[PDB]
């Protein structure tokens, strides 16, 4: 019925961490002006990504424990964390942060950048599934925060801490929607399919990212060897 | 390793 103090209190912390995080208008200005041929569409996504990390990062920091565990604990959580938290946010972008003509334009560029449509259909396909849920603000900060916060990440040396970090942010996303949508009990349930529907990308980002070769103008070393 | 490693130990 109502969130205990502790819960607001955990809720305004993550709340307030994830709306600081924003895609410059250097960037999605770049969007309506470049040529559009496959290495400008590319260096795009390139600019796009590189912006994902650095937020990826910004906003972990700043979950609350994160700080309190073991330093090589927080590079494993990061390092296995990547992938699914830049889909994630990158489905925010594309559904909520740029208007109309920008994420048509950036479809565009995304469609004409040379990927092989194996790994381009299940990404639209995941940012339609997502979009259908109509997630609030709230909804998408705290599904980020439990990506993050996965205690099954390869290479973790305590796991207990951070299931004791995961767990609180689990029992607010289920009683959110307990408060929000009283009359539809399978909420929470739909929220659980987009965290396994992100689990999918991690083979695809990695079969994606080998498929493309050192000559290849999409071969990127800055972002490519976070996965190398 | 080098760049998530250089992020979050920066301030
Ligand atoms: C922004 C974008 C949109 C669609 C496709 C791609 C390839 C990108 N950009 C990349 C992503 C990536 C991401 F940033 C968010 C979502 C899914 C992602 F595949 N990962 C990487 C890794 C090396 C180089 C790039 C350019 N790259």
């Amino acid at each position: 019925m109502e969130l205990t103090p502790d819960q607001q209190t955990l809720l305004h912390f993550i709340m307030d961490s994830y709306n600081k995080q924003r895609m410059p208008q250097e960037i999605t200005n770049k969007i309506l002006k470049e040529a559009f041929s496959a290495e400008e569409n590319f260096l795009i996504l390139t600019e796009m990504a590189t912006n994902h990390v650095q937020v990826l990062v910004e906003f972990t920091k700043k979950l609350p424990g994160f700080q309190t565990l073991d330093h090589e604990d927080q590079i494993a959580l990061l390092k296995g964390s990547a992938v699914e938290a830049m889909f994630l946010r990158s489905a925010e972008i594309f559904n909520k942060k740029l208007p109309s003509g920008h994420s048509d334009l950036l479809e565009a560029r995304i469609r004409n950048s040379g990927i092989s449509d194996e790994y381009i259909t299940p990404m639209f396909s995941f940012y339609k599934s997502i979009g259908e849920l109509k997630m609030t603000q709230e909804e998408y900060a705290l599904l980020t925060a439990i990506v993050i916060l996965s205690p099954d990440r390869q290479y973790i040396k305590d796991r207990e801490a951070v299931e004791k970090l995961q767990e609180p942010l689990l029992d607010v996303l289920q009683k959110l929607c307990k408060i929000h949508q009283p009359e539809n009990p399978q909420h929470f349930a739909c929220l659980l399919g987009r965290l396994t529907e992100l689990r999918t990308f991690n083979h695809h980002h990695a079969e994606m990212l080998m498929s493309w070769r050192v000559n290849d103008h999409k071969f990127t070393p800055l972002l490519c060897e976070i996965w190398d | 390793h080098q760049l998530l490693r250089y992020l979050l130990d920066k301030d």
